[PDB]
């Protein structure tokens, strides 16, 4: 009931304390991901 | 109407005003015509005409021929008829065709009843001949043209001026004392005195050279105005 | 009275004029 | 724990060659081929380890870039961006998406002059920007600007050392390449203005182990019996062993002499040489003694190098104080690399003589769309309406051009004249040089039209004219009866 | 001996250069005798003589007194023979006193063979009159006076001259471009041009206004020393 | 807009010695109580609107810390805090609390050996918030650090140059202080690693300490040029030249005449020059339009001046000249007394005609003068007129126009001395002094320029009956005249 | 059951964004904590040396 | 008179002066 609501605040409250603090890496991986080069197309990688 | 112009002295600018004058008149919308009667014939020389013409109406009776094809037309309102050039011989024995030029009077009597021309301008010389005093009295009014200077005074004081003839003060200098004095003494001495006087501009000096009138060569000259003031002041007083 | 004593300096000083003045 | 980068440049002391992690540099290259062997030299140069990120510009990274089979890192990246500022903006984000920027070196290699578009407080912001993500990503970035003109862009730089980590430039100098470090900061230390010379050798950099700026170079004409002016002047007889001395020289002043019309295309040639092989360090002046220049052959001049020509009516130590002027400066204006273009400026009508309504229209509008001409300094165009009494063939029998810019034609009862590279000031001149007579006693009025745009409008303007109404080829008293 | 001055346009100043030449020569120790032959009776008033003298040669052949008793003498080695104001009705008609003057002639001739003059100035009209030829034939010397503008110009190249005559400049201004074209075309071109030419100067034009001749007027006068130069010049190669 | 601040060093350049707002310098010391001095000065170094605040440990700073009374900020406050590494680090926050931050110098005093117990990465995490506090808030902060065995944390902030503007050392050296600065930075630029000096003189931190081809020159001798070398030096006007003169010891000057009047002062002060400062000077003089006749060039030669340039040579040949002078003492010799020179300029004062004894008794005393040059002191000219003219009327033709001509007349001869003239130039001289006909007026002339022949023909001229003396026509020959009636026969 | 997951989904829903806007705006939090009273320790100011 | 007008164009002056003046030029030829 109410416990149980107060006890899922103990774990969504840190989760997006930490989840804000790896900002930058979820920003990160989101733009491997997806990758839009607009304008910096990468030719080829030569040897 | 007939304006004769005639000087106190010679060389005081008598042709080369009577050359302006005309262009002036003529520019105001107006035919005119100008006949030089001094021998020297000068008066041809401002209007472009070359110097080797020796035709004149003086020249035409003297050969027998007829004065009136001497006639030039400088433009469509202006009109000359110049004197013509005299021999050496000639010029040396005035008395052998001064008696013989007295037929002129009645061309031009006839020429102002032509009514052709609203002014006729005669460009006269200074010596008391016979010729020279029937086209003055032939002239309805007359000028006379005079420089402020020790001669002129005189000679205003001791020769006949034209009956009724204006003064006109030509060659005014500037900075000359005496030339102040003479004025100032004309100012209450003389009554005939014209308002308006023609000053030493260069350009007087340059229009002969050039061959043109005053008006002409140069209207932005201060001499070209002040003609075209006595070309006014003709227009106004002298119309009868 | 400037022109008549302009004029009686003249006068006194060019005696051409003072002749034929009076 | 990150490992430093170094340039490449042989017999380089580490104090000025080594490039921690986590900062910016900037280096400017008088050419683009010096430029892209430092590229290929800087390529070869990083460990076995080393990551190394390339960027290009209006070209395949893959066919201008090369790498050495004994030496250099095993794999690098080679990218290719459009030549345009957004490319340039969003560099970070774009090398993010592929790559996980962190202790990752980054050469910035761009095309010829494509940093002179960028404005200057954009220019700062992108470098801040730039040195913000480097310092967070710990990567370095290197920028290799082949330029002429950022003598400008230079000072911005100065002005925004904190942002940067290194500046450095090289000039070429005829045999040899000056790098000026105004300043470099590295794990070593760091040096302020320090100024080397080094070499190329088959398309490799050496250095080689400001000494001529203060040596006047001059022809003996220049100085009409003057002896040498001070221990820094020298003479000689004529401007072809001046220009073999000059070929050894690297900031000396040479100051051409020019006495004859036909002086002027070899002069231009050696100064195109000169600026070419030499940078921006020398001070190049040529010196008229007779009055035998056009106005023209002074901007070919100025085109080809040459600081600025002094005029002939000038005496001599005003010629040595323009001399004196020019010193601490550098030429920063841009000479092509082809110098025949420059000639083909001369002149660009070659039409004399008669032409026809059209024909000049189309002439005149060819010439004022020529692009290699000079702006509101092409020509003067001039309408004149002849005096009552006399027609346009009679003027256009009384005009004789004398240059082969000009153009006549006559139409619409008004003739109108075409000179080519004349001026607005010096047009009574021309025109008495071209008219028998005076001007002023042929035509009543006249209308000018020197700019671009107005001689545009009078050309469409002249254009809406019908046929038939084109052209092709003192009052004096006469005898008349008195009645 | 007889210099005759004669204009070749009225209004050039022969009158003024008459008196002045006349003052010059005196100053420099020659007897000289000034004869007016110029009708209007100008000369008299340049040598303080009042306007109402009418006393004169013309006048006294006319009045058939003696000529010789009609002079005034100025300084110890100036004498003027002035014409003689004529009346209105004189001036009028010309023609009946032209010929009547002929005795004159003879008198100067005798006034020449005397010797008491070194000098005799005579100041001439431009009329074509008998007697003006007659005084020019018995002139030794003659000086044709113009001044440098186009009235003159005009003139010396349709208008004869005396014969042996040599044309004085007066008048010459400063700064007049017409009067420079002038001067120099008639240096490189009139071969009996004098080496010497007169300034305008307000001292010429306040001569007459003073009735004085230049030089005594103010000596220091540039037209004065010009001049005295003339006059130098006459008794170097006129003598 | 953001005022930038100084270090309180005396004869310090610019360069290392402004400090922009928004950036951390470092100061190492050897001494405490140099670092208190150099924290003193650095206070009372500052302008009056400058805002400054000082922290310090171990002492009290209102005590320790002095303010001149005649230079520095108006007002200054303290802060002191305890010998701890947390004050270190709060020191954002506690300056946050009571000072607004924003265009603020913060002074860091340190005590003896203060930062060694700070551990590397918490020193480099130190620096590194105190330069984003400043970049952010704009504001600068001093930390003088005394300290002896500073080697690793000085490698250390040589490591850190990123976070550090500036990073400077000062050693005791037994009688001065050596000042290190391994790099700088400011609003004029960058520098690095210099060694200099400075000296502690009563409280005041000071940093320590053949005109052969030098070109003396008036600017008008270059007419709108400026100069051709470094070496040459203009002037505007010849008297700052003349003043610069008497500093000069061999140097080439060249002065400038443009008129007449200046002829004078000009021989004077040549002269004054050639009297002074020794004979291995160069005087020259450089014309204009025209301000010199011979014999002024001589007084110009004899004052000093070895070479005199006329208007007719271009300035290029003036220059080559100035080049030929190179290797050239002046060994004549110079008067003391200019009034000698100057008296030489002109012998006769007299003109125009004379008596025959007056007219002899001057030309003898002009050729008798020993202090005038040999055959070039004037011309004796006698001229018999063309029988046309007689003598007093030739007189009457001739009108000197120079103080030293002088003219007489007898026995049928006209005399002209012309003094200072040429017997090149004696045609001119006449032209001017006669109408426009060169001599017609005589038949014949007798030119006489030497002193033998001068002396000679003037004994032959005494003798002569005082009869055939003349005198002029406008003075024998002379109010209004009235004429007199006469008969003409 | 299905209820108690509905309402679990709904108070993680509400409280993610809480931990995001708490960490969002901490920096501000402690700057106006700081403001109000903090505690300035340590470092004290002597006075104001004119 | 004695009039010289042979040999006037060999003159720059005179030239000048001729062209100005229509006069003066009618008179040289
Ligand atoms: N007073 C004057 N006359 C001018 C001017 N421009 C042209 N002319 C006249 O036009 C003639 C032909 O000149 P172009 O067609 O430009 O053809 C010219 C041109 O190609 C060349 N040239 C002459 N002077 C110069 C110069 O100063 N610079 C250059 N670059 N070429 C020159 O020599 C050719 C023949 O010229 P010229 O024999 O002198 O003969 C010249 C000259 O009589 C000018 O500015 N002033
Ligand atoms: N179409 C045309 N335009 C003309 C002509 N003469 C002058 N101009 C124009 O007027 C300017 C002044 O030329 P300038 O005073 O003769 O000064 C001239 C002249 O002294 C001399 N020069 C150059 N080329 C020639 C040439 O071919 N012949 C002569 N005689 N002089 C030349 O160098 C100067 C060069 O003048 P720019 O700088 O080009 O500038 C010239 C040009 O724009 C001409 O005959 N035709
Ligand atoms: N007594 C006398 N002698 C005369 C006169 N005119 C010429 N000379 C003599 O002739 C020489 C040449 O002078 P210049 O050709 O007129 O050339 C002159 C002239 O251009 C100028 N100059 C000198 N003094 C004066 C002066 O007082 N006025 C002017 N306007 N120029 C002067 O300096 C030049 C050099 O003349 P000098 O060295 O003096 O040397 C003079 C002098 O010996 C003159 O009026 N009186
Ligand atoms: N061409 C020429 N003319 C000469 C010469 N000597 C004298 N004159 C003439 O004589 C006038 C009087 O000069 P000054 O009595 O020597 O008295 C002179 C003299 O003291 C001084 N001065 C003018 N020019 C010069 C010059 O070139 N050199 C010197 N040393 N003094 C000069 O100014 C005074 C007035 O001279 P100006 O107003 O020019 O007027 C000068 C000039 O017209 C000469 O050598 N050449
Ligand atoms: N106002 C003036 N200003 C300047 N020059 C003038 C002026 N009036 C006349 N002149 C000049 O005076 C000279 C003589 O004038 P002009 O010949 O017309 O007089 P004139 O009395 O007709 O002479 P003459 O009858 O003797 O031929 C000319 O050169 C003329 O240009
Ligand atoms: N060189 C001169 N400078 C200034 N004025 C002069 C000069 N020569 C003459 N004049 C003036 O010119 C005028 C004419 O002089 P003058 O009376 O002698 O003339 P003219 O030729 O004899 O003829 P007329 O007697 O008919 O005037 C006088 O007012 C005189 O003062
Ligand atoms: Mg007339
Ligand atoms: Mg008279």
């Amino acid at each position: 009931i109410i416990e149980i609501i107060v006890v899922c605040a103990l774990i969504f409250f840190p989760l997006g304390y930490l989840a804000r603090h790896s900002l930058r890496r979820i920003r990160d991986t989101l733009r491997l991901f997806f990758a839009k080069p607009r304008y910096v197309k990468p030719a080829g990688t030569l040897r | 109407a007939v304006l004769g112009l005639q000087g106190v002295r010679g060389g005081v600018g008598t042709t080369t005003i009577t050359a302006a004058l005309a262009w002036s008149l003529q520019m105001l919308g107006e035919n005119v015509l100008v006949v030089d009667a001094c021998p020297d014939n000068l008066l041809r020389l401002s209007f472009n005409v070359d110097f080797t013409h020796r035709q004149g109406w003086a020249r035409a009776m003297l050969d027998g021929q007829d004065w009136r094809d001497a006639g030039l037309r400088y433009t469509s309102q202006l009109d000359l008829l110049p004197f013509g050039q005299l021999s050496i011989e000639e010029q040396e024995n005035p008395q052998h065709w001064q008696t013989r030029l007295s037929d002129i009077c009645s061309g031009l009597q006839q020429l102002k009843a032509s009514g052709r021309y609203q002014w006729i301008l005669i460009d006269l010389p200074r010596d008391a001949s016979q010729i020279t005093h029937q086209l003055l009295s032939l002239c309805d009014h007359s000028l006379a043209i005079v420089n402020v200077d020790a001669n002129c005074h005189i000679r205003l004081h001791q020769q006949a001026l034209p009956d009724g003839a204006h003064i006109l003060i030509n060659n005014f200098r500037i900075g000359s004392q005496v030339q102040d004095d003479i004025y100032q003494l004309w100012l209450q001495s003389q009554r005939r005195l014209l308002p308006m006087l023609i000053h030493r501009d260069e350009a007087m000096a340059e229009c002969l050279a050039a061959k043109q009138p005053v008006g002409e060569y140069r209207s932005d000259a201060l001499a070209a105005e002040e003609i075209l003031t006595l070309a006014n002041w003709c227009l106004l007083n002298y119309s009868g | 009275i400037s022109q008549r004593e302009q004029l009686a300096a003249a006068l006194k000083r060019w005696p051409l004029l003072a002749e034929f003045a009076q | 724990v990150d490992p430093v980068f170094s340039i490449g440049i042989s017999s380089l002391w580490d104090e000025l060659r080594h490039m921690p992690a986590g900062g910016v540099w900037w280096f400017n290259v008088d050419r683009h081929e010096d430029a892209i062997s430092l590229a290929n030299q800087t390529i070869a140069s990083q460990a076995e380890t080393a990551h190394v990120a390339v960027i290009s510009m209006d070209s395949d990274p893959a066919k201008i870039f090369q790498l050495d089979d004994s030496q250099g890192p095993e794999k690098i990246k080679l990218f290719s961006m459009l030549n345009h500022e957004k490319g340039l903006y969003y560099l970070t984000r774009d090398l993010q998406c592929s790559i996980d920027p962190h202790n990752y070196l980054f050469i910035l290699v761009c095309a010829n002059n494509a940093w002179q578009n960028i404005p200057a407080e954009r220019l700062r912001s992108w470098l801040d920007k730039m040195n913000k993500w480097s310092r967070l990503n710990h990567c370095s970035l290197l920028v290799i600007n082949p330029g002429n003109n950022n003598d400008k862009q230079f000072s911005l730089l100065l002005e925004e050392y904190r942002s940067l980590f290194g500046l450095a430039s090289l000039r070429f100098q005829g045999d040899q390449h000056l790098l000026d470090i105004a300043f470099w900061c590295n794990e070593k230390g760091v040096s302020a203005r320090q100024q080397l010379s080094v070499q190329q050798q088959n398309g490799i950099w050496t250095l080689v182990q400001r000494s001529d700026e203060k040596r006047i170079l001059s022809n003996v004409a220049v100085l009409e019996g003057a002896p040498p002016l001070s221990e820094h002047w020298q003479l000689f007889n004529n401007n072809e062993v001046l220009f073999n001395e000059a070929r050894t020289a690297q900031a000396a002043t040479v100051v051409f002499s020019l006495q004859q019309n036909a002086q002027i295309e070899p002069l231009a040639r050696s100064i195109h040489t000169l600026r070419r092989q030499r940078g921006s360090a020398m001070k190049i002046l040529v010196r008229e003694n007779t009055a035998s220049l056009r106005a023209t052959d002074e901007r070919l001049l100025l085109a080809c190098g040459a600081n600025m020509v002094i005029p002939w009516n000038a005496p001599l130590s005003r010629c040595l104080t323009m001399i004196e002027s020019v010193q601490g400066q550098k030429f920063s204006r841009y000479v092509p690399e082809d110098i025949t273009t420059l000639l083909s400026m001369t002149q660009p009508l070659k039409l004399r003589g008669f032409q026809k309504w059209d024909v000049f229209c189309n002439a005149v509008n060819n010439m004022m769309n020529n692009p290699l001409l000079p702006a509101h300094g092409k020509g003067v165009l001039v309408a004149l309406r002849p005096v009552p009494g006399i027609r346009v063939e009679q003027a256009l029998t009384l005009c004789r051009p004398n240059r082969t810019g000009d153009i006549m034609t006559i139409g619409g009862n008004r003739l109108v004249l075409f000179l080519s590279f004349c001026r607005i000031n010096d047009l009574d001149t021309a025109l008495n040089h071209i008219f028998p007579l005076p001007t002023g006693d042929i035509f009543s009025n006249r209308m000018v039209w020197f700019e671009d745009d107005q001689i545009s409008a009078e050309l469409v303007q002249m254009r809406l004219l019908a046929p038939e109404q084109w052209g092709m080829p003192r009052r004096i008293p006469e005898p008349m009866r008195l009645l």
